[PDB]
């Protein structure tokens, strides 16, 4: 679990980070849902680093 | 570089009435700022993207300063005179802030004078949103 839980971080890491790719390369990119996702990304990075710790 | 700042308002792109036609103006940074980009541009703002502006400016410095905006209509019409004042009232506004450095360092400031799309889609681009 502690493995499972920790690429859980990071597949939802992913997620976000996506996400954000996205937006950004829907090229307008609503700076907003950018800062947000971008956010999450960094924590969920970190959540892949903990779990995975 | 802060205060100097080079700034023309010019260019009366004054949409012909509609009895609260909105007067485009060029500004032109010619700015040997380090706070603006451009060693020059123009963009050719309309006035309600500058009260916004001149509120954002508002909205950003806490407490730290936002001077009078560009001139109001509340009791201007659209005269020549009045748009006129409105384009000093940021002249004005903005030489000012210019010469301060820090409502000289709004980001959407930079952008606004420094690309014409108006004070809003450099409003969402900054806060990456």
């Amino acid at each position: 679990k502690a493995f499972h839980s920790w690429h859980s971080a990071e597949s939802e890491l992913m997620k976000k980070k996506a996400a954000q790719d996205k937006l950004l390369r829907q090229g307008k990119t609503q700076q907003d849902r950018l800062n947000q996702v971008n956010a999450e990304v960094i924590d969920a990075e970190r959540k892949v680093h903990q779990a995975r710790l | 570089a802060r205060p100097t700042f080079h700034i023309t308002v010019g260019d009366p792109h004054k949409v012909g009435d509609l009895a609260t036609s909105h007067i485009v103006y060029s500004v032109r940074t010619k700015t040997t700022s380090k706070a603006y980009k451009q060693p020059e541009f123009e963009v050719k703002r309309r006035y309600r993207d500058f009260l916004w502006l001149y509120n954002t400016l508002h909205s950003n410095n806490p407490g730290v300063v936002v001077p009078p905006p560009p001139e109001k209509q509340a009791v201007g019409r659209f005269e020549s005179n009045f748009v006129e004042s409105r384009r000093a009232a940021l002249e004005k506004m903005l030489n000012k802030i210019a010469a301060h450095p820090t409502l000289q360092l709004d980001a959407d400031l930079k952008l606004f004078l420094e690309s014409e799309s108006f004070n809003i889609d450099v409003k969402h681009k900054e806060r990456k949103e």
